[PDB]
RNA sequence: AUAGCGUAUAUUAAAGUUGUUGCAGUUAAAAAGCUCGUAGUUGAACUUCUGUUCAGGUUCAUUUCGAUUCGUCGUGUGAAACU
RNA sequence: GCAUUUGCCAAAGAUGUUUUCAUUAAUCAAGAACGAAAGUUAGGGGAUCAAAGACGAUCAGAUACCGUCGUAGUCUUAACUAUAAACUAUACCGACUCGGGAUCGGCUGGAAUAAAUGUCCAGUCGGCACCGUAUGAGAAAUCAAAGUCUUUGGGUUCUGGGGGAAG
């Protein structure tokens, strides 16, 4: 049962946008990967996670995904497990052999 | 009534921090390099400093010592530290697994591994 | 201000516990609320001890002479004027299997 | 003693989005209560949901991704007029730019908008946003 | 199971990795295989590869290796970890005493600034974690099943206690992350003796 | 010593002219302990007629006693407000032995305070965004306050200190409404700030799709960072 | 403040210090010593779900267009909730 | 409020049910059953303590703390009385929000032995609690509710509105 989650995606993010068809919103703040909250200025605890895309030889791409996560779902300690599934449904997890 | 000052452990620290390959188990020649090395106003302090960093010259012969990081001697002491045979005790073609990791091994399946001796 | 969550008394699910009059004194306390200790001493001094042991007619006594047994029940006045429970700090109030 | 089973769905939906679950399991339902995530869904906030037929009341499980700030029912569920639709909509919501009352109406249960589109009114359920 | 995979997991096994204490954060629910007649917890060890592999995917990330920092407190990582720091060309927490304020104090003469943390025991190198928690920095921890996984970003699930789990996770770890760096081939056999990283008594 | 040398690698990536915008830094949210940073963005060259003019404001200076050993120390708490009057506001205190003292303290305070109010509108969408996007609420020990949006030229309607702050964060458009212990200058102070912080915080219908993945500025400028000053 | 301006008293906002919206009740005033219970207030889930076709508008979007003009109109095509 | 043995009498929860009824329920002005101690009425009883009282001591004064006595009381039948810091100073029914061992009562498997109304292990339902912890609450002390409250409404009784005067 995926498709709402899925869905949430399909359309980009977008600030104010008034008549006249302009950006008002000063900054688009990023939004955890997983809860789906908004990343503060004041955050002190949200993460930025790059990970390194890998070709047949081992050899890295410089190719990187970035999973963001946001303080309440690391210090529930919910991100290791958030993390691996989102890296589930972006195909990237488990790691092939 | 002998205990020794914040001054006197500071310069200690420093002074074999910077200068440890030039210094000795003798006190009058530890003072006599101090006296070069650096600026000390007194006689009587710089013999206390001198006192206290031949201290740590003997406690630093015997090992670690806290508050002074000597990068060179400790890498040296690293190297030092490796010895490996040739057989390590890792033997990938013969390894023993207890009655529970086979039944964990069972459970993903791995079981029967190649070189592997049950206990 | 609440001091304890106990409020100094171990007693829970019930109204009512038997009150117990103080050794030292002789008020009534709670049971819950008395500081009870059991002591188990000898009767004797140690050098007591020796003197007694040299004339004790039966030898087949080993440890032959009795402890004293008392069980202690002390109110609260009582067990910490006589030092038996003494003054502790906040974040130590709270310990319960302390003794050596 | 259960009282309103809207309200005991709301409230269970409403702390799950708050504990950044990613699904709820919501019991027991009602038409009312269907109906209601019928018209949330529609509306964009929680994603698919199931519903699971016990012989009796029933259990129906909710995916949430995240977008329900709050979710509630008002009880008693009052008279809302068509005159009576600003109050509720000033009080209730956090601006007028978004959000929604549901009321019951005659001609069904309907987002205080489709209700000034249907002009009607009269009774409130609760309100989402 | 390639041959590699299988050395791999006859390496893992062989060093004990899978052994964990009894407790169980319920938050490691998910890695624990068995549990004992002895009490013994056992992990499973697809998890612990799996999550190595990751791990080696999140260093190679990072475009310079002095912003990777291994963080450890106990004497059996200090010397498995400084050696990985060695082959990794990151930073190592020498001394075990991790000052606090160190993350957290442009001040302090420890000061570091590491885009990922890697340390060896959440529950001992706790004060590392708060720091990082301060700083929005990620980290990849080494984890027991007595471990709070309380902001940790990457679990591997490990056996922290022993020297030789420890060493040669550590060393698995910096033999990927090798081979991603194209510092060495994905086929080759790593001429480095895990033993390096066991602790000298 | 006027030149400012950096202790943070933002600040070196601020002072070398690399991070482009404020808002930026608030969006990749670094943390700002440096109160240079913010001073960079506001350029002192004074030109008048900027609308980014940054502003500093000190609100309250209090005498805070202490009763130690015999005698009673006083100090000096002070609050501070900064802002310029396009989205960016700040709130800071301290306590000193000295009254500029303090004053000076709790201006660098307020800098490393530094937060992104979001600007919304009232009814139909036509310009500047005079107010809040939504209702939102500061709490501050026993005090709370109640900010909503108010429609075109309604102007602030708040209580004198809550009405600094706001102006300060240059919503030209308010209601509000506020409980607790009021007069306890620093939590109502606090309080507004926080609502106003909160404004961001909140997620609005508009922020529902997928965000723009970046690479941090770290990352990306990783190359600057690590060749020697 | 200003041809007005002080003062006293009742009453309105200030008052979320009467609270339906909307308050408090462990320690600031505040849960009745405890049960039964009539008035009162309060009450679990299920019933023509649904799908297919037609039309009328009403909205929406716009790589459909147009006409003119300082913005409406006509038209697309699909997309909605309707009726 | 309830702690000795045994027997009798009626009662109770939790658990166990692929039993039956089928909304019969929640809370509650009226109106009722209880309700420590002390106290009251009419009989008993009277060992211990022990208000009042009598004395010793102490003291400037002690009609007090201490000591020796001692009545009512304390116990009991029938009756009244209705009150306590009658205290988790925390209303009842119902949801939902963290983790961990342990405990009392059922049940369900499993294991050991010297083979059981006993052990241990793993479940689970219900109790009394505790220990961590909250990116939940609070003026705080603190609180797994005192949380799901200006993002303010699940059901229902009760109580408060500066201090005294004054229960
Ligand atoms: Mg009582
Ligand atoms: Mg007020
Ligand atoms: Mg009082
Ligand atoms: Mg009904
Ligand atoms: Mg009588
Ligand atoms: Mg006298
Ligand atoms: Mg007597
Ligand atoms: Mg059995
Ligand atoms: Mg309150
Ligand atoms: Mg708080
Ligand atoms: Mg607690
Ligand atoms: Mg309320
Ligand atoms: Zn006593």
């Amino acid at each position: 049962m995926n498709s709402g989650r899925a869905n949430q995606r399909s359309k980009p993010m977008t600030g104010l946008i008034n008549d006249k068809k302009e950006k008002i919103d000063a900054y688009l703040p990023r939004k955890c990967d997983w809860s789906n909250k908004l990343i503060f200025s004041n955050d002190q605890s949200s993460v930025q996670i790059a990970i390194a895309e890998v070709g047949e030889n081992g050899q890295a791409t410089g190719s990187k995904t970035n999973v963001v996560l946001c303080g309440s779902v690391r210090s529930k300690g919910e991100a290791h497990i958030a993390l691996e599934n989102i890296l589930r449904e972006r195909g990237l997890y488990p790691i092939q052999e | 009534g002998r205990v020794r000052t914040k001054t006197v452990k500071r310069a200690a620290k420093s002074l074999i921090e910077h200068y440890y390959s030039k210094l000795t188990n003798d006190f009058h020649f530890n003072k006599k390099i101090l006296s070069e090395v650096a600026q000390v106003p007194s006689k009587r302090l710089r013999n206390k400093i001198a006192g206290f960093a031949t201290h740590l010259m003997k406690r630093i012969q015997k090992g670690p010592v806290r508050g002074i990081s000597l990068k060179v001697q400790e890498e040296e002491r690293e190297r030092r530290l490796d010895y490996v045979p040739e057989k390590s005790i890792i033997d990938i073609e013969k390894v023993t697994i207890d009655n529970e990791t086979k039944e964990m091994l069972k459970k993903l399946g791995y079981q029967n591994i190649p070189g592997l001796v049950s206990a | 201000p609440v001091k304890r969550r106990n409020a100094g008394r171990s007693q829970k699910n019930r109204g009512h516990t038997r009150t117990v009059p103080c050794t030292n004194c002789g008020r009534q306390v709670a049971k819950d609320k008395a500081v009870k200790r059991y002591t188990v001493r000898d009767m004797v001094d140690p050098s007591s001890k020796r003197d007694i042991q040299q004339k004790l007619a039966f030898e087949n006594e080993k440890q032959g002479i009795p402890k004293l047994y008392v069980k202690l029940q002390y109110c609260i006045s009582c067990a910490i004027h006589s030092r038996v429970v003494r003054v502790r700090c906040a974040e130590d109030r709270r310990i319960r299997r302390p003794p050596i | 003693v259960k009282v309103n089973i809207l309200a005991e769905c709301l409230k269970d939906l409403v702390n799950a989005e708050k504990m950044g679950k990613k699904q709820v399991l919501l019991r027991p339902v009602s038409k009312v209560v269907l109906k209601f995530l019928r018209i949330m869904q529609k509306n964009g906030y929680i994603g698919e949901f199931e519903v699971i037929d016990d012989h009796r009341s029933k259990k129906v499980v909710v995916e949430l991704i995240g977008r329900i700030n709050k979710c509630g029912v008002i009880s008693p569920r009052y008279d809302v007029p068509l005159a009576d639709f600003e109050k509720w909509t000033n009080n209730i919501l956090p601006s007028r730019q978004f959000g929604n009352v549901v009321l019951t109406t005659t001609y069904g249960i309907l987002t205080h908008e489709e209700c000034r589109k249907r002009h009607t009114g009269g009774k409130i359920l609760g309100f989402f946003y | 199971a390639t041959q590699r995979k299988q050395d791999d997991i006859k390496r893992l096994l062989a060093s004990n990795c899978h052994q964990a204490t009894i407790n169980l954060n319920n938050q490691m629910k998910r890695y624990i295989s068995h549990k004992g007649v002895n009490g013994i917890h056992y992990i499973n060890i697809e998890e612990t590869w799996q999550k190595i592999k990751l791990a080696a995917r999140v260093i190679a990330a990072v475009q310079h290796p002095e912003d990777v920092m291994v963080v450890c407190s106990r004497i059996y990582g200090q010397r498995a970890a400084i050696k990985f720091a060695g082959y990794t060309h990151c930073k190592s927490t020498s001394s075990s005493r991790w000052t606090p304020g160190t993350l957290t104090n442009y001040q302090t003469l420890k000061y570091e600034e590491p885009r990922v943390l890697i340390v060896t025991d959440p529950r001992s190198d706790f004060q590392a974690i708060k720091e990082a928690s301060y700083v929005n920095i990620p980290v990849i921890a080494l984890c027991d099943s007595d471990s709070p996984l309380a902001y940790v970003d990457v679990v591997i699930p490990c056996n922290n206690r022993s020297t030789e789990s420890i060493s040669m996770i550590y060393w698995m770890i910096a033999r990927e992350v090798k081979i991603l760096r194209g510092e060495l081939s994905k086929d080759e056999e790593w001429e480095v003796m895990v033993d390096l990283f066991y602790h000298k008594t | 010593k006027n030149d400012w040398q950096p202790q943070t690698k933002l600040g070196r990536l601020v002072k070398y002219g690399k991070i482009s915008s404020l808002d930026e830094i608030f969006k990749y949210s670094i943390p700002i302990k440096e109160p240079e940073i913010i001073d960079h963005f506001y350029p002192k060259n004074k030109d008048v007629q900027a609308e980014h003019k940054l502003m500093e404001e000190v609100l309250q200076i209090t005498p805070v006693q202490k009763q130690t050993q015999a005698g009673q120390r006083t100090r000096f708490k002070g609050f501070v407000v900064v802002g310029d009057s396009n989205g960016h506001i700040g709130l800071g205190w301290k306590v000193a032995k000295e009254v500029q003292g303090a004053i000076k303290g709790a201006i660098t305070h307020a800098k490393l305070n530094m937060v992104p109010v979001r600007k919304g509108y009232w009814g139909n969408k036509i310009a500047n965004a005079h107010t809040i996007p939504q209702k939102i609420t500061g709490k501050s020990g026993s005090v709370r306050i109640r900010l909503v949006p108010a429609p075109r030229g309604t102007g602030i309607v708040a209580a004198p200190i809550p009405k600094k702050v706001l102006q300060f964060a240059g919503v030209q458009d308010i209601y509000t409404s506020s409980q607790g212990c009021t007069r306890t200058r620093g939590n109502f102070l606090k309080a507004t700030y926080y609502a106003l912080a909160n404004t961001y915080r909140y997620l609005t219908p508009d922020f529902w799709g997928k965000p723009e993945d970046n690479e941090l500025p770290f990352e990306t400028f990783s190359e600057f960072l690590h060749t020697k000053a």
